[PDB]
């Protein structure tokens, strides 16, 4: 996914999620120690 | 003001078929028999697994009416693999545009989706069906190997046709491209030498065609109405194609090189939401053998006497000039909401004076809505912008409205009484009419 | 019997070459009840936007409790015409358009009506909140005929003869037009009535769309005050077309889209200031002259009429009737009110 032909037109805006991301799993700021 | 409403000749089709939406002369010289051509984009055909094709209706005129389809095409859809139809000609509207050079039938069909070679897909590129006296032929040129909607996938090829005085086909489909519209034209001394019926996207040596612009021209529908015409004194007919979308809906209208489909002119609307280049018409109306140039906005509103707005329509008649420049004069419609201006078609000499002639139509003008074309002659200086006669429909609407003015023609005296006459479809009956030019005298008391 | 438009009746009577008068007074009132009705389009590129739906409903009934007597509020939605080209017609996609995308995409629709006007704002807060998106191709999207259908269905959305009926149309992308309908197949006119049966507009796939001069007579004939709160910059394409459609508003949606309730506020306050008039004559040869007296005394040619007016300011209308030519009625109303005046002109030859 988001990597088909450029979509314009109504879909233009759909095609953008799904696309491949990150899933960052880190400690809080305010909990270090 | 001499075509005869007195005795005209009558045509009828399939109830619900749309017979007559586009209509057209036959004239083949060899034969020397005149035939009328007329479209019913709904009619039912023979064809084995198809509902609703089209047919192209061939009447005559001399005293037998009998109208006798043209066996443009008689299969079903051909197939990819087992149960795997390559393309679905149910439904396709063909015959909405016929045309006819003297030997040569030329209709199309524009929502012809077919299942694209890659993937299983609907798309609507359009096919035309080229007849050349015996050998027939088929012309697609937007199926290809490059289609989608972001290609010309939805090119609806077909939509509008014509043909050019040098044997050309200019094609013009509103949808590819993301509906930017698109001009293609070829010869037919090509059409009919490359036709493998096992090959689907064929490349035809000298095809000249208009290609991609940027995304903010999507949705101009380039090649909604066309017509030819010479405009820089070359010889060679010139592409003139109405964009009734371009400029945020104000309508605009190209003039394209015939040669090498090279932008020449442009003209521009003057109100949004107005369809200028809906309907183009290409003739030389006040004889000074310079081609004029002719352009519909149906749905125009024209500010009335006390301010409020009327649509009405307007016409824009456009002179050509020796050094480059035209000539504009508007012309408004009658009634409103009558859509005048939707269709606009050249007479020849319809009174034998010297300066050719024009009529436009109102289609859903007249008393009932039934509807009602207007005669205009040629002067010296240019049209002569109040109508000489009135030509209205008949028939009342049975569902639909009747639609009278939709199509027509005109240029080809069928009596050969030496006038050019004229055909007007009024295909929300299913019905043609044919109308007769009265020879004109000149009495010197 | 009138109360906002004075006189709402008179008889008179004129000989050929003649010209008479009388003065039209239009008094705005103080309060109005308002209805008001979310014409929101819920197409692909809307999606970022019917979220922010939640937020309107008890914010703006907070923010109209002093310029109105009672409050109102409905919903609805619309997409396209649901044929080809405008949409997919692959079996997998005809019915969820997005499924290229692996999205709960809603099947796309011409127009649904959705919630009637109620004066319960958990009503409407419950209505929007369980709503979905759809999708197609074409970058315009089908609001006219939407926008025709919503305003002509009268006891279906449920508006009223005494309030001040309002339209919001909430988009982001131009509108489909008349005759763009021929790409497919649909070459039937609309005929201008509405077609509701079961909250769905049925013959959205079998008549064209309205054009501008249709559907302003509609907007009109129904007292309907258009509200457009277009996001974009098609605001400048709804904007431009503000000439041609009498009594309508265009806003601009900025990126945020906190400026939703503001939005609606002050198009409001600006309509509710505002006073002009027209005429549908269907009489021959009676010609109507019509001059506007403003509280600051200008003499406006009164089609377009006096603006900035409030209440506790009457506004006058200098009429001018000829009788040029012989052998009905004319009613004369300001558009946007809810009242008119019918001149009931005798003629005699
Ligand atoms: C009648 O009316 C029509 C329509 O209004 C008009 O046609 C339009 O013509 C213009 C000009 O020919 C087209 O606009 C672009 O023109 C440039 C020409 O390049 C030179 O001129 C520009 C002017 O500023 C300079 O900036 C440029 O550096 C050059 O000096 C073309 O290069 C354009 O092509 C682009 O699109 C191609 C396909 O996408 C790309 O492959 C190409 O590289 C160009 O891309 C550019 O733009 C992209 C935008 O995203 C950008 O990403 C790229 O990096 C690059 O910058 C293009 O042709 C316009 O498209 C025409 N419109 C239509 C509908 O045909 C007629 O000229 C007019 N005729 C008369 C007689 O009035
Ligand atoms: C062409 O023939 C077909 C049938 O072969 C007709 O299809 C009819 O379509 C209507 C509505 O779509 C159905 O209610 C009928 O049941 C269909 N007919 C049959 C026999 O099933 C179609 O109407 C015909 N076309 C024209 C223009 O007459
Ligand atoms: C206004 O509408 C809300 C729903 O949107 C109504 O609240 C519901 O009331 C019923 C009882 O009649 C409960 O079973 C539901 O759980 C309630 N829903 C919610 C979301 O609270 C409310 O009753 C309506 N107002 C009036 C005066 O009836
Ligand atoms: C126009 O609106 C006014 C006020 O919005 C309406 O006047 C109300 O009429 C109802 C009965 O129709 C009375 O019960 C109210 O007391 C009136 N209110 C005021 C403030 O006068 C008027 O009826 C509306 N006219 C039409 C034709 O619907
Ligand atoms: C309202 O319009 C009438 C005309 O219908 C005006 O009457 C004219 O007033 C001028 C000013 O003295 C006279 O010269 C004319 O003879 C009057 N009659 C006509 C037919 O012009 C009237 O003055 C206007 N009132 C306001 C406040 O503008
Ligand atoms: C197309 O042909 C005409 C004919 O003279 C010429 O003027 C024009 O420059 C040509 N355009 C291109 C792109 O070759
Ligand atoms: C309307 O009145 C103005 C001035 O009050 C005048 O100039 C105009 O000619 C009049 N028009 C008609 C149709 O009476
Ligand atoms: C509108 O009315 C208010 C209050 O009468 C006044 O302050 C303001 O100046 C007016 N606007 C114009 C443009 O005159
Ligand atoms: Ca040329
Ligand atoms: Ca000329
Ligand atoms: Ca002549
Ligand atoms: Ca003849
Ligand atoms: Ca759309
Ligand atoms: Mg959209």
């Amino acid at each position: 996914n988001g990597f088909t032909t450029g979509r314009r037109g109504d879909l233009a805006t759909i095609h953008g999620m799904n696309r491949p991301f990150l899933l960052l799993m880190a400690t809080p700021l305010e909990r270090a120690q | 003001f001499n075509l005869d409403v007195d005795s005209p000749a009558e045509y009828s089709g399939p109830e619900g078929s749309y017979f007559g939406f586009a209509v057209d002369f036959f004239v083949p010289s060899a034969s020397s028999r005149m035939f009328l051509l007329v479209g019913a984009p709904k009619a039912n055909t023979t064809q084995p697994g198809i509902v609703e094709g089209g047919q192209v209706l061939k009447c005559d005129w001399s005293s037998t009416r009998r109208c006798q389809p043209i066996e443009f095409d008689a299969t079903g859809n051909r197939d990819y693999a087992k149960d795997d139809p390559l393309e679905f000609k149910s439904h396709q509207w063909f015959g909405a545009s016929v045309r006819s050079k003297q030997d040569k039938i030329l209709a199309c069909a524009p929502l012809y989706h077919w299942r694209t070679e890659m993937k299983q897909e609907r798309e609507p590129v359009g096919t035309c069906f080229l007849q050349d006296g015996t050998k027939t032929v088929e012309y697609a040129p937007c199926r290809s190997q490059d289609i989608d909607a972001d290609g010309q996938g939805f090119c609806q090829g077909g939509f509008s046709i014509d043909f050019t005085k040098a044997d050309r086909v200019l094609l013009g489909g509103p949808g590819s491209f993301y509906w930017q519209g698109q001009l293609i034209s070829d010869q037919v001394a090509e059409i009919v030498s490359k036709y493998d019926p096992n090959v689907y996207s064929i490349k035809y040596n000298n095809q000249l065609a208009t290609r991609t612009a940027q995304a903010i021209f999507d949705d101009s529908y380039l090649g909604y109405s066309v017509a030819v015409g010479d405009f820089n004194g070359d010889g060679i007919d010139d592409f003139v194609s109405g964009v009734p979308r371009a400029a945020r809906t104000l309508g605009m209208v190209y003039i394209y090189d015939g040669k090498n489909m090279s932008s020449l002119y442009n003209f521009t609307g003057e109100q949004m939401a107005a369809y200028f280049g809906f309907s183009v018409a290409a003739t030389d109306i006040n004889g000074d053998d310079y081609a004029d140039v002719f352009i519909g906005a149906p749905l125009f509103m024209d500010r009335g006497s006390d301010g409020k707005l009327q649509e009405v329509g307007q016409v824009s008649v456009s002179l050509q000039r020796a050094s480059g420049d035209f000539q504009t004069t508007k012309l408004n419609g009658f009634e409103v909401f009558a859509r005048f201006g939707s269709a606009i078609a050249p007479l020849g000499d319809l009174d034998q004076d010297g300066f050719n002639d024009i009529a436009i139509a109102a289609p859903y003008g007249g008393e009932d809505k039934k509807g009602i074309v207007y005669i205009f002659n040629g002067r010296s200086t240019g049209l002569n912008a109040v109508p000489s006669q009135i030509l209205e429909g008949q028939w009342a609407a049975r569902s639909m409205p009747p639609s009278f003015g939709y199509s027509m023609k005109g240029a080809t005296d069928i009596d050969k009484n030496g006038y050019p006459d004229l055909i007007v479809g009024a295909f929300g009956v299913d019905r043609a009419i044919l109308y007769r030019a009265r020879p004109v005298i000149t009495v010197n008391a | 019997i009138n109360t906002q438009v004075t006189p709402g009746e008179v008889s008179i009577q004129l000989r050929p070459g003649a010209e008479a008068n009388f003065m039209l007074k239009v008094h705005p009132l103080k309060k109005y009840p308002v209805d008001l009705y979310y014409l929101v389009d819920v197409s692909a590129s809307m999606h970022n936007n019917i979220e922010k739906l939640n937020s309107v409903g008890n914010d703006l009934s907070r923010k109209m409790a002093f310029f109105s007597r009672d409050f109102r509020l409905g919903f609805g939605s619309y997409v396209d015409k649901t044929v080809s080209p405008y949409i997919s017609i692959h079996p997998e996609r005809i019915h969820n358009q997005c499924s290229d995308y692996n999205l709960d995409c809603m099947p796309p629709h011409g127009y649904i009506h959705v919630l009637s006007l109620t004066e319960n704002i958990t009503e409407f807060e419950k209505a929007v909140h369980r709503q979905k998106i759809s999708g197609n191709i074409d970058t315009p999207e089908g609001g006219f005929d939407a926008m025709l259908q919503a305003a002509v269905c009268e006891s279906h959305i449920g508006w009223r003869k005494e309030a001040k009926r309002l339209l919001l149309v909430m988009t982001d992308q131009t509108s489909h037009l008349a005759l763009d309908s021929k790409l497919a197949g649909i070459v039937v006119p609309n005929d201008g009535n509405c077609h509701l049966k079961n909250n769905v507009y049925v013959k959205s796939t079998t008549m064209e769309h309205p054009s501008l001069g249709q559907l302003s007579e509609k907007l009109i004939d129904n007292n309907i005050n258009v509200i457009f709160a277009v996001q974009g910059k098609q605001f400048h394409w709804y904007k431009d077309l503000l000439p041609l459609l009498p009594g309508t508003i265009a806003g601009e949606i900025e990126s945020k889209a906190a400026n939703l309730n503001n939005l609606v506020v002050e198009a409001y306050q600006k309509l509710i200031s505002e006073v002009k008039v027209q005429v549908e004559n269907q009489v021959q040869g009676i010609y109507f002259n019509i001059t506007a007296i403003c509280p600051d005394g200008s003499r406006k040619p009164g089609m377009e009429g006096c603006r900035n007016v409030t209440s506790n300011d009457e506004v006058l209308f200098n009429v001018t009737v000829t009788m040029k030519k012989c052998d009905n009625y004319a009613i004369i109303k300001p558009i946007g009110f809810n009242e008119t005046a019918k001149i009931h002109i005798h003629r005699n030859c």
